[PDB]
């Protein structure tokens, strides 16, 4: 630990499992929106509102 | 009371609000990638 | 029936209240997952548990 | 127009319990706050 | 006294998170009250 | 403990490439989000 924060791979560590945090957060955001699209543009073809 | 240009106008405001959030995700994303570059740079400077 | 909606303007309510609860669910898994690492952190004073967080 | 409302109850229904899940977020934070003294 | 600045650096970075989480449920407050008046 | 290191590096190297390509996975997804509308 004390040659971890020396080295600043401890800093290098904690940004990088931050940045692999939000990446899985806006990876469930774009998985939300693309089930609203695929959905909106199907419902302009002919449960929506039930959504 | 209005007619169903009711329709047209609902299907706009959603679809609007739907494409914000695809450039509020697409901002976020870059953010992210700035930080990638940040992280890659602080990386290549350790022996 | 959207168009009901619509002319109540609940839409934008409805709509925007959606995206307000997908936003407070997020930060609340963040504020999940800083919680532990926190407690984590303090606890140390264990240690094993940490380092072993970080490799 | 008798569904308006039906959807408005679960509205206002559910916007206080946003403001009570904040309150809980910010209460959590606190605490969190507390600990790194 | 080696790691006391270890420790430090990872307290740094907590106390920063945490108020990250706060700045944005702050902003989701503001937006909160403005959609419930609007009601 | 100078490999020690070294082994930490490499992971921490593979964590950024597999990040910065689902940057770019993401980033198509929006697009063809991005696309259907128009």
């Amino acid at each position: 630990l004390v040659v971890l924060h020396k080295s600043g791979l401890l800093e290098i560590t904690l940004k990088t499992k931050e940045l692999i945090r939000q990446n899985q957060a806006t990876q469930a955001e774009l998985d939300q929106l693309k089930e609203q699209t695929q959905m909106f543009i199907e419902a302009t073809k002919s449960k929506l509102q039930a959504s | 009371d209005p007619e169903f240009s009711a329709q047209l106008g609902a299907m706009q405001h959603l679809k609007d609000q739907l494409e914000q959030r695809t450039r509020m995700i697409e901002a976020n994303i870059h953010r992210q990638q700035e930080e990638l570059r940040k992280i890659q740079e602080q990386l290549q400077m350790v022996h």
